[PDB]
DNA sequence: GCATCCGTGAGTCGAG
DNA sequence: TATAATGGGAGCTGTCACGGATGC
């Protein structure tokens, strides 16, 4: 089992670019919590680390600048989304997270086929790669938009299906 | 797989079948310490045979051996891999009696120990790469030009 | 140093005694009142170490 | 008419010739137009759309 | 422009048989034994099945569900067996310099045994695309060199020359012949099929193979 | 096989 | 006592002990807090001369671990116990002013 | 209970 | 609200009491209302009768038993976490045979749990349900030998744990073998012990094909019954001395002893019918006049040989036939545990009878009731068939009470369960539902009793059929077993009838499950109803005949998962069973006799009956179910109302005017929308939230104990160290949050202090203490706080204190406080929705009203479902539902459409026409013509062949409307959708899988004891499991550092994780991992196995990963 | 996709070597607070805040861009490790 | 050489 | 610390899926 990791129900978000995904605000706050303490001390939001953590302990103690600080924390970084069962390497992919209201993780439509996820209640787990090395591996080799072909057959994996095919055919 | 309309490159299938023909059974030990029937890797028996021919000795007569994935997996060299698969007690006794060493060649071993796997960013081929800008590279070039 | 190999072999009774920090003599766990480790028991502090750091 | 196989071959060829950056852009585009058009096209399902042929 | 027809043709949703059940007859049904009822379900779903028709179908339904549930398990097991028996295989060098290779046959013996016939395109693509020629191959006045990574077009051309009877089998670098220890080299392997370029030295081939063989396992019957 | 049965036999010997 | 490997649930996938938190070892938060405490205390003990800072480090045990009496820090520094206690007082007091000013060490008092 | 999620 | 019903099938009988399988079974087992002398020998009475007399000399016999009244009422038991149960007394008498002295006393045996009115139990405060078990019936069976084609195996099976399975076989050497306890020996020997002589076996088995010669052994008759008996004992018991009385005792106990060997009444009956003989009892043989006498063995051998020869009138048995499989209901299962516990009590009795003061012994001194109590408590607590009750809605509970499990004690392990056990057998018809089963690992092993089906006294399931004589259908109904059913030709319920006469020349019928077309002259019986084929859940799916079974399965399953909604509605389209479900589940409250309603309150209703008596009915209000859903009843009558018998008084949860309400009727459009309904995702209107559609109430229970400690007592208090008045604001004088207070994550529900574990303050703390000049407090803050992601309004607190009346807690506990927290949940993004046809999906988008597709008259739709969910799923019922829904929307009506006798397309078209007149002719009167956009759409429809070209706009719009389709305007543009869209009302439910209960995230948190890895689970603030396969995935990307991080810094590398956190909060890059603690654990566990695991460098010199700490 | 990813894959014999280079460079920038950057002020990757455009905090983003400029050198054994460390510490203190 | 016994395996999360 | 007492009980049964080792 591992630290820095969450899970929620997936929901379709077609507004996302291929390399993106919708990560709930509360989820992201708890996942990046140390980075957010650091960025909070890097601005005027808190005196120090412990003051910031005690500040974030209760939900009514949480204000507006903190979400902007969090926005600044996650910039450029990618999370890992994983859907069990993990049958081949594209069961885990890297996305730049985009903070969203609500409690649901928003998945990009094209990658669905590779996760074998629909939206009839499926869930997914989020993992926050920590080091600079980890992040680099994720953004180069593990990014969804970098993996466009099946390591199995060679043919495309992210590719139009359902509504998309329908619209273009029509 | 074709039957079910699954496109799947022969490559992978050949990698596995390759792991299936990994082993051989001696039919005549020749001038070796080996034994008639004793099973070993085709690689190791070819190295021994080349060392024995290089010594002007009799090479080892051996037979190609096919074995299915499970046996072939348990039959690995690295006992840390074999133990974490199946028939743990068997593997572990065999190894402890043999006083076996695991060279941490595979991924499984390193995964268990929590090392950096010998793969991808962890390949000995690429991990030793260095990076430097032209400014620092020239400053260091001046330091090397000094001495 | 860097760990490059891992060996596995039989433990001689002498090796086992070398590892040992003491022989457990009693089939006793912790005292039924003080809830502390018994002497020469499975949870003795005299053998396996202190319960508290540096105490 | 554009369907599954042809769109697949388009994405392959696009990967090959124009790289994964452009193929990503193209994919997101295809996504946008495909969905937006599917919306307005008027595709629905009513019981009469299962047309039993007389031949039967 | 009928919705079912559209969704079917486009590959957006549905196959002929499902559609057939929606409109035509449902079809023949199976007894729990594996035997087939002499009486077919004459109704469509749009018409509405009888009680007895529904009950007759339930057998098949239950059987298929049980097939799913009991399949997932053994497919997983196979995946894990494969992962364990291949895990140590990674692309370790650029070339093992083996002079050995395999010969992918473009023609297979017909079941009539009358002659040899060409193999299916998909199949030849499965054994050729992204492979490296271990010998010089010249057909239709084009020169395919020793060392060349067969792009998809190279394959198609090779099929075209095959139909022209200039070539019956293709010499290629294969893992079955690689002599790289504890792995395979770059040439013997071939294209990193995920990127349609040669495989990067250091890519965990074994795992990827086990996963590629694994994933569709949950689609194969019991 | 069964240690009870065994000891009972060894006792049934004297 | 009850078994730690007492099955929970109708599957083999759960043990009672799998639910039992390990209170003993310190969490990363706790250890980090102790590190920042030691570093902030060193930051506030550098605002004293090395003498008074060293007497405050010997009377509280941030040095050899234990707390020395006034007679031992007075014999070590070569002063009277009244004097060693006096510079302890002025160190404590200067520390109290430093704290009333910067307010850095307030948050650690829980 | 199991499958795509009836129960 | 007119309710129009369709269909021509007249149901001759209503459904039986739906919980009867529970209630009647338990009532039968207890016989609590039966005067002792009138009790039948069944149930616990039979258990007593098998256990007693207890002998060895003293003798303790049994007279009768009695059950007293429960010490606490059900409600009070639910509150105090007590079992609802009745005291059991047994009247016992002790005879000393020699003295003649008789001492008689009533001894207390402990308590037995009582079944509530609705068929469930209360065990330690929690509602529980005993699930019926299906198993192989006892009896004699003949099956084909899979090894030898012309050869057969005989099997004699008794009740579970009532003795061994015995096999008879004809060996390749021709001798007939018996197998008992995995011991193969020649049957001949046993036949000799039974008293059989070579003459009798020769004349009995003679006719057969020399098989009898394999039974011929000279050496066996040479030993007469005594030596043969000792020979067999030596064969079955190696090493055990072959004493005569030991052999007699052993063989008797194994074969003839009704106390150690029992075929059921079922096994006995079936064996009788199969071998064509008559049994004196439930054992294979008897001990009569000093010797052993045969019952079963010879007839069984006779049959086996006959079947092997090919002699006509001998069949193998289908073991999956529902004639050979029976149901153990609550009564039988409980009785089985009771019998075990009684046997243990008897071992105890005999124990105490050997020891003692032998002159003074009362029944009281002899009976220790403890083992009996233990067996009962064990059954009701830890048995596999005893399941925490599903009360999510009333259908959940009912279905749960109607479940059948092939698993459990003496049942199938899922590992042993292949396709044959899980199949729908032909005999399931009318008995066990073919549709309703789980998709996962339990498929076909857990099932549901069919709606008309009843379990008989023998445990076999029986289904009703109407008698038919000379083409005339009687109102006589006969319930048959599958074995019985197999003898007849039975017509389908939908066969046309004029009066009571069969009106078709060709009628569809079954013979042994096989479909066959017959004349009315040959029809012996007829189905009662299509309804009888399916479960209660499946009977709730309208237009079922149009849905593929696989999707029907899902709709069935998901109804169980519906959340009670504050505004819940009955379906626009119903199957007609929606009222009976509410009634039989005891959800709603009903009038007892005719009368006038006296008082009506939110809290209670008072009725005056014709007797003149006032009856007061309390209402259950905002009670928390097992699953946390709100269960409360709301009064449906007003003061002075005249009510007749069985009239509705109050609606329970998920009830609208006595009809089952699992969800909402919403106006749906079936079209794609901008990718927001892609892959089963669902788009909804904000208008649903605005009007509180899909709003449900949920109550959570938090609990905390203050106990005595060695370090001093914990206490519930308002005085909590280092907390502001801000944090204590909503706490009362005693330290408990006030009723009505809003609590959010981090807030204190119950303040608690505990004396600190003895502290070595670190020098940092001593110095910091000197600096702030404040004494470290004696105690610390242990208070109960609201967990992450939870919260709401406090509606109740319970406080139980030691030293208070009625109250005794578990040892060491000073007090227990419970806080109940209620929330109103509005539908949100991520909540799961579904319909009865198996269409399910998560809400992906909530659109403002102006963004929604709307009808030309300005009315926006509620829900947008993707049509792509249809073709591949082949569930067209949802479509028909929608069409009829459309009609119902404009006509203001609801429908009853019975399964397989429904509304049909033509009638729905008529109704749709009517509705068109309402939807349009209104517009024509209001002064508006057809819209331009309508004209454009009409043009496209004409191209689609949807409407006939040349008709007026009105005639064409009517044509579309009759196809169920309408013009729709996009709310964003105002331009019409280019085709006409299907729109109508659909019944959709919100399921219990809610994103609010699911979302979870962790930075750092608790670690496991031995492994030092993060805990699992949301309640424990756990981390996600990164399993073997996720590892394979990372390896395949060759992402080595991310992986190494997962294996070290983010899990069990202690120094690593601490250093990582410290580094991140400092803004420093994370440091290099070191050895994970679980590898260290591996090493130590291998050392304890006497293996030496050594980490070496490349020079083969040891490296210490324990950093010297483990090396002396 | 990451901007210019095709060229980046073009610059190396193995994609993983690209990752190692990018990552090591990112750590060099973090350790030296970006003072060692080869990007000119106009080439600096930016992030939109509420105030206005600011420097992009993401060192990996930076590294990829520098790699994209051609201003970086990479390969095995360009220089002994301690010498590189000490020189970079001399030129840009942290 | 060919029947036969015993011991080891039997997918993934999440919640219990 | 003192009549004499001298061999035990519970099994538990619808799955393979073979794998090797052991036996006429
Ligand atoms: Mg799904
Ligand atoms: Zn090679």
């Amino acid at each position: 089992r591992v630290d820095y990791s969450g899970r929620s129900v997936i929901v379709v978000g077609p507004q996302l670019k291929l390399h993106q995904c919708g990560l709930p605000k509360r989820m992201a706050l708890e996942l990046f919590k140390p980075f957010l303490l650091k960025k909070m001390e890097e601005k005027g939001i808190a005196p120090n680390v412990k003051a910031a953590r005690r500040m974030l302990e209760r939900q009514r103690d949480i204000k507006d600048e903190v979400w902007d600080a969090l926005e600044e924390v996650i910039h450029g970084k990618v999370v890992l989304l994983n859907r069990a069962p993990t049958l081949h390497r594209l069961g885990i992919q890297a996305f730049q997270p985009v903070l969203v209201e609500g409690q649901s993780i928003q998945l990009h439509p094209l990658v669905c086929e590779a996760f074998n996820a629909d939206f009839d209640g499926d869930q997914m787990a989020v993992h926050v790669p920590l080091s600079s090395f980890a992040q680099a591996e994720a953004r180069i080799q593990m990014l969804s938009a970098h993996n466009l072909l099946s390591p199995a057959s060679g043919e495309p994996l992210a590719k139009p299906s359902r509504d998309i095919i329908l619209g273009l055919y029509y | 797989y074709r039957a079910q309309g699954v496109k799947l490159h022969d490559k992978h299938i050949e990698i596995v079948v390759r792991q299936m023909m990994k082993y051989v059974e001696v039919t005549d030990p020749g001038d070796s310490r080996l034994l008639e029937g004793q099973v070993l890797e085709k690689w190791d028996v070819e190295a021994l045979n080349e060392r024995l021919i290089a010594e002007g000795k009799t090479p080892v007569a051996w037979k190609p051996l096919l074995m299915g994935v499970t046996k072939s997996a348990l039959s690995t060299k690295s006992w840390l891999s074999a133990a974490s698969f199946q028939n743990t007690t068997h593997v572990l006794t065999e190894a402890a009696i043999a006083g076996k060493k695991d060279e941490l060649i595979g991924l499984k071993e390193n995964v268990i120990l929590g090392r950096l796997i010998p793969a991808g960013t962890g390949s000995d081929f690429v991990r030793f790469t260095q990076v430097v800008d032209q400014k620092t590279l020239k400053a260091i070039e001046e330091a090397r030009k000094e001495a | 140093k860097e760990v490059r190999k891992v060996r596995i072999a039989l433990a001689s009774p002498e090796k086992i005694r070398s590892w040992s920090y003491g022989e457990v003599e009693k089939p006793e766990t912790i005292n039924y009142r003080t809830l502390k480790p018994e002497r020469d028991g499975l949870f003795d502090e005299r053998i396996f170490g202190p319960i508290k750091d540096y105490e | 008419p554009q369907e599954k196989n042809s769109l697949k071959d388009l994405v392959y060829q696009a990967f090959l010739r124009l790289g994964m950056e452009k193929t990503a852009r193209l994919l997101d585009a295809l996504k946008y137009y495909g969905f937006t058009f599917s919306t307005t096209s008027g595709i629905t399902i009513g019981i009469d759309d299962a047309v039993i042929p007389e031949e039967k | 422009f009928n919705p079912l027809y559209v969704m079917a043709q486009s590959g957006a949703r549905g196959n002929p048989q499902q559609i057939r059940q929606l409109c035509g007859l449902r079809g023949l049904m199976q007894k729990p034994s594996g035997e087939t009822f002499e009486v077919p379900v004459r109704s469509s779903f749009r018409e509405g099945l009888t009680v007895l028709e529904y009950f007759i179908s339930s057998h098949g339904a239950r059987k298929g569900g049980a097939d799913t549930a009991l399949r997932t398990a053994d497919s997983g097991y196979l995946t894990r067996k494969l992962v364990d028996v291949t895990h140590e295989i990674v692309v370790r060098e650029a070339d093992c310099g083996t002079t050995n290779y395999i010969s992918v046959p473009l023609f297979q013996p017909d079941e009539v045994t009358r002659s040899l016939r060409l193999r299916k395109r998909a199949d030849i693509e499965a054994g050729l695309y992204g492979r490296v020629l271990a010998r010089e191959v010249e057909v239709l006045g084009v020169r395919l060199e020793e060392g060349r990574y067969l792009s998809m077009d190279d394959v198609h051309l090779l099929i075209k020359a095959a139909e022209a009877g200039e070539i019956q089998e293709v010499p290629v670098r294969s893992p079955l012949t690689c002599q790289t220890r504890y792995g395979v080299c770059q040439k013997c392997y071939g294209y990193d099929l995920s990127m349609a370029r040669p495989v990067s030295i250091g890519e965990a081939v074994g795992i990827v193979a086990a996963q590629s063989i694994g994933e569709p396992g949950t689609q194969l019957t019991m | 096989s069964d240690p009870v049965r065994q000891y009972l036999h060894e006792i049934g010997q004297v | 006592p009850v078994s730690l490997e007492t099955p929970i649930g109708d599957e083999k996938d759960s043990f009672y002990g799998d639910f039992i938190p390990d209170e003993h070892l310190p969490s990363p938060v706790d250890a980090a807090t102790q590190s920042l405490l030691s570093e902030e205390l060193e930051k506030a003990l550098s605002k004293l001369s090395e003498r008074e800072a060293m007497v405050l480090k010997l009377r509280k045990g941030l040095i050899d671990g234990r707390e020395h009496t006034l007679e031992e820090v007075g014999a070590f520094f070569g002063v009277t116990r009244e004097r060693i206690r006096q510079i302890e007082n002025k160190a404590l007091r200067k520390l109290k002013y430093h704290e009333s000013r910067t307010r850095k060490l307030r948050d650690f008092l829980d | 209970a199991x499958x795509x999620x009836x129960g | 609200m007119e309710i129009k019903r369709f269909g021509r099938i007249r149901e001759v009988i209503p459904l039986p009491p739906l919980t009867e399988i529970q209630v009647e079974s338990y009532r039968r087992a207890l016989q609590a209302d039966v005067p002792p002398e009138k009790r039948e020998n069944v149930g616990i009475q039979a258990a007593f009768r098998e256990t007693f007399p207890i002998e060895e000399g003293l003798v303790l016999d049994f007279l009768e038993y009695r059950l007293g009244e429960p010490p606490f009422p059900q409600d009070e038991c639910r509150e105090k976490d007590l079992t609802y149960q009745a005291p059991l007394y047994a009247r016992l008498q002790l005879i000393h045979k020699d003295t003649g002295l008789i001492k008689e006393d009533e001894v207390f045996l402990g308590h037995i749990p009582l079944m509530t009115e609705d068929g469930s139990f209360i065990i330690n405060g929690a509602d529980r349900v005993i699930v019926s078990q299906i198993h192989r019936s006892p009896g004699v069976y003949f099956t084909p030998d899979p090894a030898r084609p012309g050869r057969y195996i005989a099997s004699i099976i008794p009740l579970p744990k009532r003795g061994p399975w015995i096999d008879l076989e004809v060996e390749p050497n021709g001798v007939v073998s018996m197998k008992v306890n995995k011991r193969k020996f020649p049957l001949v020997l046993l036949l000799r012990v039974l008293g059989y002589d070579q003459e009798t076996l020769a004349r009995e088995l003679g006719a057969y094909g020399e098989l009898v010669q394999g039974l011929m052994d000279e050496s066996v008759f040479a030993m007469r019954p005594e030596e043969a008996l000792i020979r067999l004992f030596t064969l079955l018991r190696p090493g055990d001395p072959p004493k005569r009385d030991k052999a007699v005792a052993y063989v008797y106990g194994l074969i003839a002893d009704p106390r150690r060997y029992d075929l059921g009444e079922a096994g006995r009956y079936k064996a009788e019918e199969k071998l064509g003989i008559r049994l004196s009892g439930r054992t294979l043989a008897r001990f009569e006049d000093g010797e052993f006498k045969d019952e079963v063995f010879l007839p069984t051998l006779r049959y086996l040989f006959a079947l092997t020869a090919g002699v006509p009138g001998h069949e193998v048995d289908d073991i999956d036939h529902l004639g050979n499989r029976r149901i153990r209901t609550v009564g039988e299962l409980m009785t089985d545990q009771f019998r075990v516990g009684l046997a243990r009590l008897a071992r105890g009795v005999r124990e105490r009878m050997l020891m003692g003061s032998e002159d003074s012994l009362t029944p009281a001194k002899l009976v220790n009731s403890r083992p009996l109590e233990a067996a009962i408590r064990e059954f009701f607590s830890r048995s596999q068939l005893s399941q925490f009750k599903d009360e999510t809605n009333p259908l959940s509970s009912l279905r749960h009470k109607r479940r059948i499990s092939a698993l459990g004690p003496g049942g199938l392990t899922r590992e042993r369960a292949g396709f044959d056990v899980r199949d729908v057998h032909r005999t399931h018809y009318g008995r066990i539902c073919p549709v309703e089963t789980p998709e996962g690992a339990n498929i076909g092993l857990i099932t549901s009793l069919a709606a008309y089906a009843r379990v008989d006294e023998l445990g076999f399931i029986r289904t009703p059929y109407r008698r038919v004589v000379g083409g005339v259908v009687t109102d006589e109904v006969v319930y048959m077993t599958a074995t019985e059913e197999d003898r007849y030709t039975i017509a389908q319920a939908n066969t046309p009838l004029e009066g009571n006469r069969i009106a078709a020349e060709r009628v569809v019928a079954r013979r042994k499950g096989e479909p066959v077309i017959v004349s009315p002259e040959e029809v012996e019986f007829m189905d009662v109803s299509p309804k009888q084929v399916f479960s209660v859940n499946t009977n709730l799916i309208p237009f079922l005949e149009h849905d593929d079974a696989n999707r029907a399965l899902m709709g069935s399953n998901m109804q169980t998962q519906a959340v009670p909604l504050i505004r819940a509605q009955a379906p626009v389209v119903m199957t007609g069973l929606e009222e009976r479900v509410v009634r039989d589940s005891l959800a709603a409250l009903y009038a007892e006799e005719d009368g006038e309603v006296a008082k009506v309150d939110g809290n209670r209703i008072v009725v005056r009956y014709e007797d003149g008596r006032l009856v007061e009915y309390p209402l259950r209000r905002f009670y928390r179910s097992n699953q946390g859903t709100a269960l409360d009843q709301r009064p449906r009558v007003v003061v002075g109302q005249r009510v007749r018998k069985g009239d509705l008084l109050a609606d329970g949860p998920a009830s609208e005017n006595g009809f089952l309400a699992l969800g909402q009727n919403v106006l749906v459009a079936i079209m794609p929308f901008d990718g927001y309904n892609f892959e089963d995702a669902i788009v909804i209107s904000e208008e649903l939230l605005k009007r509180d559609f899909y709003t449900s109430i949920h109550i959570e229970r938090y609990e905390i104990e203050a106990r005595d400690t060695k370090l001093g007592p914990e206490r519930i208090t308002r005085d909590i160290p280092h907390l502001s008045e801000a944090a204590l604001r909503d706490l009362d004088e005693e330290g408990v949050v006030r009723i009505g207070a809003e609590v959010k994550p981090g807030d204190i529900l119950v303040g608690r202090t505990s004396f600190k574990g003895e502290s070595e303050p670190t020098p940092e703390e001593r110095l910091l203490r000197s600096i702030f000049g404040e004494k470290a407090r004696d105690v610390k803050d242990t208070s109960l706080r609201v967990p992450p992601g939870e919260g709401g309004i406090v509606v109740r607190t319970v406080r139980l204190r030691r030293g208070d009346p009625g109250v005794e807690l578990k040892p060491g506990v000073r007090e227990v406080v419970r806080v109940y927290v209620a929330q109103k949940r509005k539908l949100q993004v991520g909540d799961k929705l579904a319909n009865r046809h198996g269409n399910k999906g998560v809400v992906a988008k909530i659109l403002p009203v102006e963004d929604m597709p709307h009808l030309p008259d300005g009315t926006p739709v509620d829900v947008i479902l993707n049509p792509l969910g249809v073709p591949s799923r082949m569930n067209l019922g949802q479509i028909l539902e929608t069409h009829l829904g459309l009609a119902g929307y404009f006509l203001g009506q609801r429908y009853i459409s019975p399964i397989f006798d429904g509304a049909k397309e033509p009638e729905i078209k008529e109704l749709l026409a009517q509705a068109f007149e309402v939807y349009f002719g209104k517009r024509k009167g209001e002064g508006f013509g057809v819209d331009k956009r309508e004209v454009e759409v009409l043009r496209r429809a004409e191209k689609l062949g949807l409407v006939t070209p040349g008709k007026t706009p009105e005639e064409q719009l009517k044509e579309l409307f009759l196809q169920g389709k309408v013009v729709l305007y996009d709310g964003r543009t105002g331009e019409p959708i280019e085709g006409p869209i299907v729109v109508g009302q659909m019944f959709i439910m919100k399921l219990y899988h809610m994103v609010e209960d699911k979302m979870h995230a962790r930075s750092t948190g608790p670690y496991s004891l031995i492994t030092q890895q993060p805990l699992g689970g949301k309640a424990q603030f756990g981390g996600q499991r990164f399993g073997e396969m996720e590892v394979w995935a990372l390896e395949a990307y060759g992402a080595a550092h991310t992986l190494q991080e997962m294996l070290t810094l983010k899990s069990d590398d202690i120094e690593g994780r601490n250093a990582a956190y410290e580094a991140i909060i400092k803004g420093e890059d994370v440091p290099e991992p070191s050895v994970p603690e679980s590898f260290r654990v591996l090493v130590k566990e291998l050392q304890a196995l006497a293996l030496d695991v050594q980490t070496l460098d490349e020079k083969d010199n040891p490296v210490d990963i324990f950093e010297g700490l483990a090396s002396k | 996709a990451e901007p210019g990813i095709d060229k980046l894959f073009g610059m190396v014999d193995s994609k993983y070597r690209l990752t190692v280079v990018v990552a090591k460079r990112a750590q060099q920038l973090l350790r030296h607070g970006f003072k060692n950057t080869v990007l000119e002020p106009e080439e600096r990757p930016k992030m939109q805040t509420l105030e206005g455009l600011f420097d992009d905090p993401n060192a990996v983003t930076w590294a990829m861009k520098e790699l994209l400029t051609g201003r970086l050198v990479f390969g095995e054994n360009l220089v002994p490790e301690d010498r590189l460390q000490k020189e970079m510490e001399r030129l840009y203190p942290v």
